[PDB]
């Protein structure tokens, strides 16, 4: 997953 | 009716933008959204739905399959994939993080 | 099937951050782009080459974002997990990609 | 898109 | 709410  | 509601929660939903590797906000404005995953009970399915407050944009409507893997990288944001984009909600609360991840891990118990 | 590639097919490991080969076994596949022409649907699907264990075995939707890592490692993702093929020379990425590219483009 |  |  991407990171926020 | 044929779709029931399981949960609402007030979320600004984002895409991941990958080239730019940054979040943008879904579909193409800022703002807060009620994000509500629907169940319909005649074919066991379920999706996330989400209108922008202000102006009732429709902001997301994806299917959550089977298998699907929910990604709580924080209290308040929560994130999935899809083989067009990654979608992630920013969610207005702690709690409001808390009801939606409750009911989305019931919904990927029961597909 | 509209293209065949050699490659070692990988999934991503989500709880330990690791690539691991797909189906639990190490080797090369053989991978190709099927296409359905009574649906105009695609999917892709890997055996090894070795013992034929089917790796891999994906639906390729309308508006999949197929990355081209390198020019010999290219990837996309679904619900469940990330896909990788770890192309065994650059001329089977460029092969499969442009035939990727043409299928996203027809669907 | 996690790296190779 | 739109259809699925
Ligand atoms: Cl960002």
């Amino acid at each position: 997953x991407p990171p926020x | 009716m044929s779709e029931q509601s399981i949960c609402q929660a007030r979320a600004a939903v984002m895409v991941y933008d990958d080239a730019n590797k940054k979040w943008v906000p879904a579909g193409g404005s800022t703002g807060f959204s009620r994000v509500h995953i629907y169940h319909h009970t005649g074919n066991n399915t379920f999706r996330v739905v989400g209108r922008k407050i202000q102006d009732h944009q429709v902001v997301i409507n994806c299917a959550i399959p089977k298998g699907l893997k929910y990604n709580q990288a924080t209290q308040t944001f929560h994130q999935w994939r899809d083989a067009r984009q990654v979608y992630g909600l920013n969610f207005g609360s702690k709690e409001d993080a808390n009801v939606f991840a409750s009911a989305m891990m019931h919904a990927l118990e029961v597909l």
